[PDB]
This record gives C-alpha cells, structure tokens and sequence, in this order.
C-alpha cells in the first residue's frame, strides 16, 4: 500500500517485579534493587580494620594485666572483639562505674603500658595471691602494685608524679577491702585504711570496708578499682594510710577511631568495612536490618527487613 | 501515571525491544521494522542512574558510640540509651519507607512522561499529512519507505514535500 | 495544576454530579443528559485511599519510656533527657509537615492528570470527525443520538462510520 | 440540530475546605481529613490495659509496704497511675537514685513479693516505731525488718541467701540514721554502724550519719534505701555492725510492657489502646498534640495542634 | 522536564524578554513584536516565593541545651551526649538534602507546566486556523494585525470570524 | 504577508546557575538562594539578648565569690559567655557533678545573692585565707562563711532556715580538708569532721579527708562544694561537727531562657538573634554550618556548607 502506520512503544521484560509508589502499595516494574542489607556474612573479616579477638578475656582484664591476659599487653586495635566464655581469673574486684572506663579504654585503642618509677619507702611490692596464678606462681595484676607493711609498720605514703608529656595520662589504682580485721592489720599496720588520689584541680578518697563476701577464687576480700586522669602540667599524687594498691605507670589516651564490641562469630580471612556482633557485613546499599550494633562504614540499621527501588519502567506485558 | 502514555493509550510494552527502552515499529511499503530511540532511551536512564545519590551522601565512617544491649538492669540512664537508640532508628525507617514511595513515584511518573515526549515529538513534525490512531499509532497518508521512516525518527522529515499527497490520500472524501 | 484542566480549561466543577468524580454532559438530538466516568474516578481513588499507608507503618506499640517531666531541677542528666525528647518532637513535627505538603501536591496533581486523561481519550477517539472548543467540550459534526454518546463513553465509538457525514458538515465552507 | 457536544467535567462541592501543598499555603479541596489528634477523651479507659489506680499511694511505697499501701501488695499492672496528692505515712526516707528504682519497677509491673527464711540469730526483729501505724499498732514498712540489739549486744551479722532460680531477684533494704548516739547506743551496741551487701561481682557498704534532720512524723531520724539485684547461681550476703534495715525476700523481675505515669484524670469504664496524663486518646489519626507522655498504640507527638491531607480535587464552584 | 517544553519543544529561552517569564513574539502585517503574559509569569511567581515556608516553621528560639565540646574524658555519660548530637545532626543534614531535591524538582516541573500551559491555552483558541509549527510556534492562516495579536494575548479571539480566510489559505491545495 | 506567526517563549538570563534535583545532580536554572549560613560575623553581638562577658571568672567562680569576680555579683544575663583564659584565684577548690551545678546557674540567669541570718552559736565566723586576697588582705569566698572554733571548742552546730517564700532557694555550701591532723584540731576541735546537710525529703553527708594534695596557691588543703535546693515549707538544717564552710544565703532560680557558652571571640556593638562560639550569625536562612553549639533564634546546623534552591526555572541560552 501507499501509505504507511508508524507505532510508538516501550520495552517490556517477561519476569518484572513489585515496587510501591505513593499512588500504590504494589505495581510492577521492569526491574528494581534492595535497598537493605538482610544478609550478614557469617564471619568478622579480618580486614580492612584491626580487628582482635578477646577469646578468654575481656578488654578490662587484659589491660589490668590478669595473667591469663599477659598476650593482650603491647597490643592495639581498631576493633576488640569480646566473648560471652571470657572469664576473669586473677584477685576478685569491682570498677564503679565499670562501663565508662571500659568505654575510655576502648575509645583509646591500645592497654600498652608506661612504666613509672613511683618509689614506695617503707612497705612491701610485689604482692602476690593463690587467686591469680601465673604459672605456678601466686601473683597479681601485672600493672598493679599491691603494697603491704616492711618489718611492724606502714607509714603514711605520699607520692608524686607530675605529667610532662604533651598528652593526658591515665592512671589505674586501687584499695583492698579486706575480710577480717586480723588480715587488715596482718598486711596493713593501721587498723582502718585510707587511699586519697589528687591532683590540681581533682581528687578521691576511698576508705576500705572490713568484711566477708562471697567467695571467689578463694577470697572473701576484694578490690575496688579507680581511676584518675592526669593533664599536662599537672601532677598524680597519692596519699595512703594502708590498702593501697598502687599504679605502677600510666596509659596514653589517643583520640581514636577505636571501639569494642560483644561478638561470639568467628574471625575470617576476608574483606569489608562494616562490622556487626552478626559478623561482618556488605557495605553497597543505604539501609540493613542486622543490628544495630555496628562499626565501621555502615549502611544504616532500619527496622524494615527489605524495600525495593524501581530502576525501570512500569512492566506492562501483553493483555 | 499521570501522562496516561504508559499501561494508557499506549496498550502495552514489547518484549521484542532489546535494543532500547522507547521506540518505534512500523509497517511501510519495505514491509515491517522496528528500531530503538537512543536519545529519550538515555534521558530515562540518567535520571535513573544514582538517583539515590542525589539524596544520601556516600555512607560515612562511624567508630566508637554507646552501647545498645545490656546485661543488667540500671534503671535512668539505661532507659535513656535505649530511648535515644528507638527514637533514632524509628526516624530512619520512616526515612527510608517515604524515600522509596518518592523516589519510585518520580521514577514512574518521568518514564510515562519520556514516552508522551516521543510521542508528541514524532506528531509534532508528522503535522497534518498523518493521524493519531488513538492507540500510540500514527496513518501517515503517504509512501513512506525506510528511508522516510528514518528520516522522522533523525528528526529531518519535511514535511512540506509530503503535504500534497497526502492531502490527496487523506481527502478522497465527502458524502 | 500541572495539567491545566480542572481549574483551568474546564472552567469549574459540577455540583450536580453526585454520580461519579469525572464525567460528561451533553446536548443533541434526544435533549440533554448527564453521565459519570467510572473508570477514572476509580483510578483516582484508589490512589488517595490509604494513602498515607504507604508512608507510615501502622502505629506502634510503646511502652516504658524515659520520663519528660520534672518536679526538680538537676543539671546534666536533666538536660539530655530534656534534650532528647525535644529533638525528637522537632524532627517528627517537620515530618509531619513536609508529609502533608507532599502527599497533598501529589493530590492535587494525580487528579488533574486523571480528569485531563479523559478529556485527551475522549478526543483521540473522535478523530478528525470533531473539535475542540477550548472549555473542555467536543463539537462533534454529526447527528449523535444517546446510543451514539454511549458509544464514546464506553470506548466503542467508530470514527470511519461517522466521517463521511462529519466531513460533510464540517467543510460547508471556503469564501 | 444534526451535531451534537459533549462536555467534559468534574465534580464540586457547596461547602469545600482549604489545604496546604509545595505550591499553595492554602487551596479549596472537595475534602480533607485532620491528621492530628488534638481532643483527649477526659478521662483514663479500663480497657485494654490493666490499669492500676495509685489512689493515696507512690509506687515505691506500695513496693516498700507502707500501711496505708497494703491494698497493692499481690497487685500488678501494665500502667499504675501515680495522683499528685499521694502521701508516705510511714518512716521517713530517702532513696539515692529513687528514679532508677521507680523505673526499675515500674517497668516490671508488679510488687508482688516473695519472702525468704532469713535467719538473723542474736538480734531483735520486727522493730516498729509510731511514724508508721498500722491500726491503732506502732508498724514498718511491710518489707522490711527492722533489726535491734537483743539482751546487751547485737554481732557481727554474716546472712546468705543463694538464688537457685531461673531470674534476678531483686532486693531491697536499708540503713538507719539516728538522730543520737544516745539513740544508736540503744539500739544497735556498736556506736558507728555498717552494713555491706554484696554478690560475687558487685558491693555496696553504708555507713550511717548520726544526727538531727527536720522531724517528720515525729522523727528526726532517717532511712535510707539501696538496692542489689542477684543473678542466677550467684549469692546475697549481707554483713552488718548496727544499724541494718533488712530485708524479708525478693521481688521477681520481669521483662515487661509495664510503666507508670503521673496524672490526675478519673479512670472510667471505656475502651482505648493509648495513654496520656490528659486521659486515653483515640488512635485512629498518625499525630497527636495532646501530650509527649504517652503509654500504649500511640499517634506521634507534634506540635502542631491540626494537618489537613486532602481526600478529594481541587473544590471549583461555579464563577 | 516532564512536559519536554523548556528545553525541548521550545528550542531555547529568549535574553531579551526582561518584561516577564512567559510570553510572545510574533511577525505579521505591522512587522515583529514581543509581549510578556502576566497571568502564567505570576503563576510560576506565586508558587515559588515563600516555597520553604510552607515546609519549615518560622525558626525558633532555643535556649539552655546540652553542652557539645569536652575537655575531659569521661565515658557513659558524654558518650551519650556526643551521640545524641550526631544522631540529630545527621538527620537534618539528610532533610536539608531531600528538601532542596524535592524542591526543585518540583520548581523545575512547574515551570515547564507553565510554559506548556500556555501554549495549550493559546492553541486552543486558534482552533483550526492555526498550525502547531513543532518548535513552540504557531503558523496562523491570515492577516492577523497587532489588533488580533493582542485579541490571542488576552484570549478574546473569536476564530469564525477568520475561518473562512484561513480555510481559503490553508486549502490552497491538492496535487 | 497576509498569514502570520505567533511564538510562544520563555526567559533567560546570560549567567545562570548550578542545581541539584531528583533527576539531575546538577542542572542550569535562571536563580537560586543558599539555604545554608556559612559565614560568621566574627564578633558577639551585644543585642538584642543580654550578654555578659566573664572575662577572667568563670560562672562558677562568679557566683562563689571568687574577690577577682566581685564585679559580677548583681549580674544577671540572658547568655553568659567564659574565656578560656579565666581563672581562679581564692581557695583552691572541687565541686562533685560541676557541670550539673554550672547548668543549674547558667540556665538560672544570675548570681544574685539574698543574705540570711544564720546565727552560728560558738564558733568563728570569718575565716579568711592568703590563697584568696581581697585588696591586701586574706579574705575568702564571699557568698561562703568559713567556720572554726572560737577558744578552745567547736560544738555541734544544729542550724535551720526555713523556707517561706514562693521559690525554690539554693544554697550553696562545702566542707574544708585539711592538710595535717595539726591544722584540723587547731582550726576544728574534734579530730574528724563532719557536716550534714538536710531537708524533710533529701539529706546528704560528707567527712573530711585528712593529707596533702598538690600545692595550688600555697595551699595542700582543698574545699569541696555541694548544694542542696529547699522547697517552699520545706526547711534546710545543717548539722556539723568540724569543718563546715558553710552557706551565707541563697540563690533564686529562675525558669529562665538563660545559658552559658564558651568563646573567645570579642563583643561588639551590632544587633542579631542567634550567637555561636564563632560569633553571631544571621538568622534568614533555614541551615547553618559554623557551629553546631549555638543561642537563639537559630537555623538548624547541618554538616553541608551549601544548599541551592532554585527560585527560577531551567535556563537554556542560545544553543
Ligand atoms: C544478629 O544477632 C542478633 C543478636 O545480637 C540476633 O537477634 C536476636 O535473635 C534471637 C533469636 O534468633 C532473639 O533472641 C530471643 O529473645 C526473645 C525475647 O527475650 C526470647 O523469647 C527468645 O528465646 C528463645 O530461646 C529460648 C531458650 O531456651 C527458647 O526456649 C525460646 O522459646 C522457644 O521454645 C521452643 C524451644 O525450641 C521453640 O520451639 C518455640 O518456637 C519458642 O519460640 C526461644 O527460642 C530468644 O532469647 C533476639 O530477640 C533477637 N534480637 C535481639 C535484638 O537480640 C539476630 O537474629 C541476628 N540477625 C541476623 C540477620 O542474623
Ligand atoms: C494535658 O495536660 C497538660 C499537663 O500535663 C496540659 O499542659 C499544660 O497546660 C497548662 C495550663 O493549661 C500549662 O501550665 C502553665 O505553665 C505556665 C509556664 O510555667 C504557667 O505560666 C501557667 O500558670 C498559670 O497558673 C497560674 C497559677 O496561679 C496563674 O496565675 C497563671 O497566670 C494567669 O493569671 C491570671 C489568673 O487567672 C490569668 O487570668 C492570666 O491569663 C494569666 O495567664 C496561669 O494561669 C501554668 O502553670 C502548661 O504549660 C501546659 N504544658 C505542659 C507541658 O505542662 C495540657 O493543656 C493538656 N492538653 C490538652 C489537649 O488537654
Ligand atoms: C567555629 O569555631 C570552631 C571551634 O569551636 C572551629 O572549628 C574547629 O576548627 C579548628 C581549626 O580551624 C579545628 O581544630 C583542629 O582539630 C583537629 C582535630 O583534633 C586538629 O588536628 C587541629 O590541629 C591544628 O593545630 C595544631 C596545633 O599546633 C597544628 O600543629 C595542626 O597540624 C598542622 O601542622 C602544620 C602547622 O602549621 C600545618 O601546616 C598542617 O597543615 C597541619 O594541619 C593543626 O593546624 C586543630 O586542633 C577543629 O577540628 C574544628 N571543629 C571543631 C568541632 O572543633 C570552626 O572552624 C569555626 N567555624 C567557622 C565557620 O568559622
Ligand atoms: C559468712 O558466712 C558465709 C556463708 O557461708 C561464709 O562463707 C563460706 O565460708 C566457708 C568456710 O570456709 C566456705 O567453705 C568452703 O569452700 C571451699 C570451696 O567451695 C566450693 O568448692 C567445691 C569444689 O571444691 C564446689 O563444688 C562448691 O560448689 C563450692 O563452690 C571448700 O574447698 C572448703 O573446704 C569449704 O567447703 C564457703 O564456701 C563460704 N561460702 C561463701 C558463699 O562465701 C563466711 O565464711 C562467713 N564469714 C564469717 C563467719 O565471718
Ligand atoms: C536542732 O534544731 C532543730 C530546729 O529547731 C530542732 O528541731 C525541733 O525540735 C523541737 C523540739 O522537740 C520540735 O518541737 C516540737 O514539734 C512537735 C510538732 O510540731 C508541729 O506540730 C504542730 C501541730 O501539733 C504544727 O502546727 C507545727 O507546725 C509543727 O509542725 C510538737 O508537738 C512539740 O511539742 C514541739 O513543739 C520542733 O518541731 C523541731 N523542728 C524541726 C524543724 O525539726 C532539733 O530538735 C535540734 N536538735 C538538737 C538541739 O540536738
Ligand atoms: C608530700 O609530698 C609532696 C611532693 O613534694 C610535698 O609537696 C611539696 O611541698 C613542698 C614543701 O613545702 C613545696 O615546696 C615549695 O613550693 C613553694 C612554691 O613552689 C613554686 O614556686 C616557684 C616560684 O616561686 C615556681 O617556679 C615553682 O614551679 C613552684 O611551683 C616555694 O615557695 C617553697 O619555698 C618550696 O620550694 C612543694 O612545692 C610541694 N609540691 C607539691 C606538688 O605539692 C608535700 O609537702 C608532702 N607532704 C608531706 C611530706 O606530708
Ligand atoms: C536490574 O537492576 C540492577 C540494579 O539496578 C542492575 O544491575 C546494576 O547495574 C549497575 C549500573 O547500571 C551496576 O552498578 C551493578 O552491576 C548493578 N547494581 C546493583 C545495585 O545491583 C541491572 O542492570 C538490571 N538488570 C537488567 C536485566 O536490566
Ligand atoms: C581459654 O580457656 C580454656 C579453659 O581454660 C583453655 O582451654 C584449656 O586448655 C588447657 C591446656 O591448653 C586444657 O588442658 C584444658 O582442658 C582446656 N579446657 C577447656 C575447657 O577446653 C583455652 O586454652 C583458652 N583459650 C585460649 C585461646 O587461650
Ligand atoms: C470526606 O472525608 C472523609 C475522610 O476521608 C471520608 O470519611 C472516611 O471514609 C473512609 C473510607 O472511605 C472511612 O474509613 C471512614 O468512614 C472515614 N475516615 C475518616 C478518617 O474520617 C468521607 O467519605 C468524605 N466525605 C464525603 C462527603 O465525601
Ligand atoms: C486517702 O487519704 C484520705 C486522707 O487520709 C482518706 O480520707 C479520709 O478518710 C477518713 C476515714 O475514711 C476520714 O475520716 C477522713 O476525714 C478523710 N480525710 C479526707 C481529707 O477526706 C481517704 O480514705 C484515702 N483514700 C483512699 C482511696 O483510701
Ligand atoms: C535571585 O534570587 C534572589 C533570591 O530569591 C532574589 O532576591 C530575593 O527577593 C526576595 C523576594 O522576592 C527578597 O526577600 C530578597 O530581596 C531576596 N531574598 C533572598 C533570600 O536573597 C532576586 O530577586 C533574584 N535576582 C534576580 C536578578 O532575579
Ligand atoms: C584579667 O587578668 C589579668 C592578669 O591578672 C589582668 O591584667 C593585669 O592587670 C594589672 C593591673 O591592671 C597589671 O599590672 C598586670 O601586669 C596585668 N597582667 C597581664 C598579664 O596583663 C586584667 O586586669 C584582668 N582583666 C580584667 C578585664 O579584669
Ligand atoms: C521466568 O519465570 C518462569 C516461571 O517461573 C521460568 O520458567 C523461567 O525460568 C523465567 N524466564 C525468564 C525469561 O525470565
Ligand atoms: C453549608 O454552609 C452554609 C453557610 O454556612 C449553611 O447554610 C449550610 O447549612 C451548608 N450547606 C451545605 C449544602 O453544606
Ligand atoms: C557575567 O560573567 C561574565 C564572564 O565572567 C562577565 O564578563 C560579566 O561581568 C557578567 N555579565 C553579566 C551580564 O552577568
């Protein structure tokens, strides 16, 4: 014929796929992407961050120096990692305020210690326990000091440190709380004890308290740990009576990309760049729903398990 | 969609159309063919590609932050941790849910519209030597071959040089 | 709106349509009559139902909270509690402002478009047999009894039948 | 005549309604529906939580066993609703963290108690005092026991209790302060008193203030009250000189829906699933403006007092 | 944009109309001209002056809050300090991104509906007299002085005045 | 001719602009607007907020009495703004939960004092100190009376101040530790302090600690400060021993839309309605990037530091 039909048209696939709109719950498109991460990938990949794996202890510990923690002292980290089956097993304590030091410590991103030469005259270091063996040795925290009497006294100790390095040092001490006032004068010669920790512009005072509590590891007595951060300038001073455990130097405080986290999955050889208590996971769409716990560069943790972007056209196959 | 172009006038897609997202077929005195719209098959999809990008900024690093399970119970400053996590994630899911409606509404809507454009584009130099069919089609009353054909969808069609055959085809009429 | 129809070329509203959203009204050989579109009043109200659905999960339980009202003054803790829940108002509150303008644009314009939808597929089906009069109405160039209107009305209208008598009355003219 | 026209229209409405978009502050619509719930129902609905009316009571005295309070012990709740003009009538106390406790148990919905055989050998029990009548009786707070010297001295206590349950208990006691040494002698033998509670991995030790504060119901004295919760497998032990206010078992926390909230509206026989300090509001709207505070299926707290989201056109009557 | 008016159909936009946004420029019997349509120049005009306000609430006063900068470490509490002021920030700054998006768009949009509004309307009133030349202009069958130019402007146009005329010169043929 | 053509247009301008929409990153309009307040003032506008400039005193030391700060008394300010070169200069001092205290005042809107007639039977009043020189002379916080004993005794001091006004009154308040036994039974009689500070509803207690700390201006001792808010028909009692600084009066809360902020940049006379550290900013844009602390009327800090919003149409010049 002379004359001519010409069409307009648009593709169209076979197998298309629902999305929603602001005009419907559910119309079918040619093609769309997920929007959230569901999947996790089993594992914690050991890269691109350093990560490091607790296994028996918790980040506490290993920075007190519990001997079965002596592995952990001279490391650092992006990323500790630590696990429900970690344990304590060294003298038996409480941190008031756990939490926030356990946050300050894993901020900063390394337990690496700096020894200071304190000199304590007139009473025992070095001392040990059955509760914190380390070999078949009785022993202690190894960046604690734990100071009993020489020969029949304990006289008032008054120390000093000044910081002048161009950072905040943290220093960790602490009082023994004793179980019976026979041990109390035993290893201190003073019947009541007493720890006054200052510096310039701060201070604390903490007075033991005689008694029995629960066994642990042996021991009804326990201690009770602190902690005083010292500005440049400034100076650490100590003050005691009796009951002091003592620092034995300092740790630096960085500013740091650094963290910790509860986890029970394995460590792997891999790679990525958020990390998860599911284990680690893909970093390529904006939203996931496999915790809200994460580190790293992450997509962010919506309550929704999937929600689909139309990157094609309304799908209309033949009628 | 609101240009009633695409699941509209036009009845539906083809499955045959690899070569493209919008075009044309057509049956002429060379018999039928078919070929694909570069240019609006383009203007579709840059609209489309990064579309996401254009409202969240690349994923950004985020190291040590508060604690979001707990072990024991504290009371005041527990429940104000917990408080403060909710209310951020609630936000983000009602972000993320209005974002996909939005989003996918515009994506809709543009593609309808890329299809009307074509359309219209194509009538607009057909001018009266052709009709509009009703259904995407257009009778062009007059001997189209290929080359006539490509010279509409280049956009070089005179349509002058047609004009008097086509009034003789369109206007064999009256009665 | 976008479309210019309602509010535009329409010149206003029927009060008098109880029967539907969109329609027609028409005069010719029977007298005058009234009928609604329901495809297209349909189409929109599919659309504006649950609507805000779309957006919004349905409500969610809450139970313990933090506490948002004090009976003495504190400091520090006080203050990011108070903090907290204001940041959180805040940004429900332009949420809930931005949802609105939003989803009644969207509104505004779909309804538009599906009342210009009609108009336009309305038109492509009469063809060349009648015109468009600017105000939303057709002059159709032939005797259009009620089953005929129903024809159009109902997507079954044949323009070939009509187009000899239409061509006859259109062209009565030249001078 | 032999043509014909068909127009083409819409529907109006007589009595229309104005509504915001991104192009207009104000457009007339044929319809439109408030998304704001600004209308409370006046009063708090029975129905479909379990609500517990406070009445005279604070929650923490109905937990403690305050006298007048003895109608809400074996009571539960999800929401207990505390009224201004409650009042303690028993000894006069004080609670370092008072809110985290009343949070504590408000969240677990119950002051439902379960008592232990604590044995408390060579000490006076059930010490009463006339701040705290009940009946014609000189009483205490149901909870707790009030130990005294027996004959001439009152020991060193040393009490256990294991939890061998699947859940934490939690306990409550105290110490007090007298207003005299004179008064302290009497009761208690020592002069200074101490009391430590404490589990395997946490402690607490109170030593009490000898001295007068403002009397209340006859009493210069004071109490005050500390909490220690006990996990499974773990242990209570308490340990005392003088002065210990003890306790009598444990409360059993749950993980709960539960909560409290401060309010002054009547409860009535209605039904609602959300609520406020104004009383129940409905939830059939997304918003509300009413009150922050709210307990159950809630509308989200805005505010703005009304949103209208058109259900209809564009409303054009005749020009 | 959606209706492929500004920068498709209209080839490109004109310097020299400093008078409006919208408007005409025409050849006929008295030479060339150009004149801005206030109607459409003040619709476009109205929808985007105070556009923001009708989204955000006028600012509001903030006083005491929480503290932002610390000179000390201090663990659980400024954690949740710092977090909590993340938290929010983060979630404006995603608002501020999508708002000026959606925005736009929406400027971008309705100011190609004006433009094509425009020319429908102007169309419309031609009626048969005139033919869509595909490039935004209007090929007009007669002598059309700056009288009748202005008659199109203001929209009293009567086209069976000038039918006859415009079918005499635009049915000049066959061959 | 006798046809014409009519075309249909629409504006340009020569040196359009840059936008970003949902379908372009970037795309020419004819004009666009910066939503996002970038640049600063440089300097504090002294209007139309009420600011008081510390200079050397922080807002604590201003309300203590600090000698150096005596300007400050009868001060009152909407913003209060601390230098980071401010000093002490009277007794060197700690204060538990500072920051809480700082808040209290700042947000309170003065350090305007009210003197009561505490009438202290058998002590001295006065005390003064060569830490903290008023003129020539050794002198000492002025809103705080430093107490010892007068001849050869410090009786139990057993002081009250009811509350019959309208308001809440603060009082603030401390206890010295001193340095050696020597200094403490010379200043106090008894060997150990104590001061007891209560009301009908809250009682708070604290024993000196006797030992060096760092020197700060020639002194090892320190003073530690507390408070304690009285409600209307509630009563404050004070019960010492030993070593009480105690209160001269009260502070008046306000609910006040008052605050405090750090900054070093100067005063100046300008007039605006939102100040940041950096300066004060303008206020007709809804965003601002200069900082995220900030007073006022102020736009929202966001991490952009440009937003364009097109406030004309597409641009498209002469192709
Ligand atoms: C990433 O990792 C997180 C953890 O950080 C995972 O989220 C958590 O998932 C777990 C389970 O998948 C959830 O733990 C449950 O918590 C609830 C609420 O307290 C609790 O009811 C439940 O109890 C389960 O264990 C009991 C112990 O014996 C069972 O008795 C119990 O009841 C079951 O009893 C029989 C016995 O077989 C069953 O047949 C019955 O069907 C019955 O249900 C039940 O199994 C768990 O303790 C936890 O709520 C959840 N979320 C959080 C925030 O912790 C994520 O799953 C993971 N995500 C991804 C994507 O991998
Ligand atoms: C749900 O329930 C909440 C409470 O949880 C209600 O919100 C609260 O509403 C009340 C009043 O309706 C607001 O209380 C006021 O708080 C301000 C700010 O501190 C205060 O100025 C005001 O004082 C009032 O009482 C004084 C006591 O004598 C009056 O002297 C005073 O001044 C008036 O003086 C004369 C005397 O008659 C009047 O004629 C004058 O006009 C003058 O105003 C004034 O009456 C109240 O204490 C409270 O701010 C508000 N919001 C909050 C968060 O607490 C809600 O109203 C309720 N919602 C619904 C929908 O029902
Ligand atoms: C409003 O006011 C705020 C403050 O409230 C300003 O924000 C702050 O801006 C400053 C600098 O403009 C930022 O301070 C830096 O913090 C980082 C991170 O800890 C730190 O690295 C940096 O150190 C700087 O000073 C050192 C001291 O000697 C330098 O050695 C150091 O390294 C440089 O070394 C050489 C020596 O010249 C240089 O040549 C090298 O290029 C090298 O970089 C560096 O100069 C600062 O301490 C601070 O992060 C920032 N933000 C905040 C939240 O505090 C705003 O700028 C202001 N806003 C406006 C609009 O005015
Ligand atoms: C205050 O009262 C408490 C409560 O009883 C007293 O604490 C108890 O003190 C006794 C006396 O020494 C301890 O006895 C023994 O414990 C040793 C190890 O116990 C366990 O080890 C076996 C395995 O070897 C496990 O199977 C068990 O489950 C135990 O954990 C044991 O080696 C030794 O021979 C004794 O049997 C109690 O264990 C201890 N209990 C607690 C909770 O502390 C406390 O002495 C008392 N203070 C006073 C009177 O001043
Ligand atoms: C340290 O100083 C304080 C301050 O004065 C001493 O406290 C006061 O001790 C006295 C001596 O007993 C109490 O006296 C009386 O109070 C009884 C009831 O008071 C009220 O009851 C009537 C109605 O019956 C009400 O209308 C009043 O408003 C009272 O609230 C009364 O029955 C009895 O006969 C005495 O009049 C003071 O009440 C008490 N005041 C306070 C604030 O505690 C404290 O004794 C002293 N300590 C020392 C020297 O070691
Ligand atoms: C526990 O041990 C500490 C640690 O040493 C003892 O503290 C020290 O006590 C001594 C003995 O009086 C003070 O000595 C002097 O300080 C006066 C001023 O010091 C400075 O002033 C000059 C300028 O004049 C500056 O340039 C310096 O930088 C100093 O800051 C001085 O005037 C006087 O003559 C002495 O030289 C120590 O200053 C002081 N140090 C500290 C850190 O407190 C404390 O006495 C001791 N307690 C005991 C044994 O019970
Ligand atoms: C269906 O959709 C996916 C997602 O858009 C397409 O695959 C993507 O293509 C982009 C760039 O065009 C690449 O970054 C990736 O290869 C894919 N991205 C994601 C997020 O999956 C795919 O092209 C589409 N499939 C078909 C058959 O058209
Ligand atoms: C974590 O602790 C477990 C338990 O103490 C260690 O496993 C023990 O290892 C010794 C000697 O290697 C064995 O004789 C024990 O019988 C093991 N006990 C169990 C329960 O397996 C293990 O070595 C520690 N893990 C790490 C990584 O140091
Ligand atoms: C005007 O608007 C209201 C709200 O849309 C309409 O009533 C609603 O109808 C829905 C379902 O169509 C039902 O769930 C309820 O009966 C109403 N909902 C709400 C939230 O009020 C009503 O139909 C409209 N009125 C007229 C005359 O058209
Ligand atoms: C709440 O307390 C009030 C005040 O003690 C109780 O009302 C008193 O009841 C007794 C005996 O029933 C009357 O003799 C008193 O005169 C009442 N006093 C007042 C001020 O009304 C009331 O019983 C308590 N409410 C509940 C629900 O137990
Ligand atoms: C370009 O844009 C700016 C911003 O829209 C215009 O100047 C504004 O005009 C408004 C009201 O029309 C006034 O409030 C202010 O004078 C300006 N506001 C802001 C935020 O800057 C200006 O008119 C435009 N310039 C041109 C040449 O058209
Ligand atoms: C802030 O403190 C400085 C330092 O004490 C004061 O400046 C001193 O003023 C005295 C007498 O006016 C001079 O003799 C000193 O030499 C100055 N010292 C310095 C370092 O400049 C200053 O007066 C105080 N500022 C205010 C506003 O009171
Ligand atoms: C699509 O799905 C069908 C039916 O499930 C299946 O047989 C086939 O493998 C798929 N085919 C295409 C072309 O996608
Ligand atoms: C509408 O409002 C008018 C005027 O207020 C009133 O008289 C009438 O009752 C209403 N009528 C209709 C049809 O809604
Ligand atoms: C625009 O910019 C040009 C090139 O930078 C410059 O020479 C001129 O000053 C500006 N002219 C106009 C009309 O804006």
């Amino acid at each position: 014929n002379n004359t001519a039909t010409l069409c307009l048209g648009h593709h169209a696939v076979a197998n298309g796929t629902l999305v929603k709109t602001m005009s419907d719950d559910q119309i079918e498109v040619t093609n769309a992407t997920e929007l959230v991460q569901s999947i996790s990938m089993g594992k914690i990949c050991n890269k691109s961050y350093r990560i490091l794996d607790g296994r028996n202890c918790t980040l506490i510990d290993a920075m007190l120096g519990d001997p079965h923690c002596d592995a952990f002292q001279y490391e650092s980290w992006d990323l500790f990692i630590e696990r429900s089956n970690a344990f304590s097993n060294c003298y038996p304590y409480d941190i008031p305020d756990y939490a926030s030091l356990r946050s300050i410590v894993a901020s900063s991103g390394t337990v690496e210690f700096t020894a200071e030469g304190f000199t304590w005259t007139g009473v025992t270091q070095n001392g040990r326990s059955g509760a914190c063996k380390r070999g078949s040795a009785d022993s202690f925290f190894s960046r604690l000091n734990w100071l009993t009497k020489s020969g029949s006294s304990y006289p008032t100790l008054n120390v000093t440190m000044p910081n002048n390095k161009n950072f905040d040092k943290l220093y960790i001490w602490g009082i023994h709380h004793p179980s019976s006032n026979q041990e109390q004068t035993k290893l201190y010669i003073q019947e009541s004890g007493r720890v006054t920790v200052s510096t310039k512009r701060s201070q604390q005072t903490i007075i033991p308290n005689i008694g029995s509590r629960p066994l642990v590891r042996g021991q009804s007595g326990r201690i009770s740990i602190y902690w005083t951060i010292v500005k440049p300038g400034d100076i650490l001073m100590i003050n005691s009576n009796g009951n002091l455990v003592a620092p034995r130097g300092y740790f630096k405080l960085n500013t740091g990309k650094s963290s910790v986290m509860r986890s029970d999955v394995p460590i792997d050889i891999c790679v990525s760049e958020c990390i998860t208590p599911n284990g680690s996971i893909s970093n390529d769409k904006p939203f996931q729903n496999v915790n809200k716990v994460t580190y790293g560069k992450c997509p962010k943790y919506i309550r929704q398990n999937t929600l689909k972007l139309a990157t094609g056209m309304r799908n209309v196959p033949e009628k | 969609g609101i240009f009633g172009a695409i699941a509209g006038f036009i009845e539906n897609g083809w499955e045959g159309m690899v070569d493209g997202w919008y075009g044309f077929r057509y049956q002429n005195s060379e018999g039928t063919g078919q070929a694909a719209d570069l240019k609006s098959t383009q203007a579709a999809i840059d609209q489309i590609n990064g579309k996401l990008n254009r409202v969240i900024e690349r994923t950004n690093e985020k190291f040590h932050q508060i604690e979001k399970e707990f072990s024991e119970v504290e009371g005041r400053i527990q429940d104000l941790e917990k408080y403060v996590e909710d209310t951020k994630i609630d936000l983000w899911s009602y972000n993320a849910e209005l974002l996909v409606a939005l989003e996918n509404q515009h994506t809709i809507d543009l593609t309808d519209a890329e299809m009307n454009k074509l359309f219209e584009k194509t009538r607009r130099q057909l001018r009266e030597n052709a009709e509009d069919m009703g259904d995407g089609c257009f009778k062009i009353y007059h001997k189209c071959d290929n080359a006539c054909i490509e010279s509409i969808r280049t956009g070089t069609y005179d349509h002058y040089i047609y004009r008097d055959e086509a009034l003789n085809n369109r206007f064999q009429s009256g009665r």
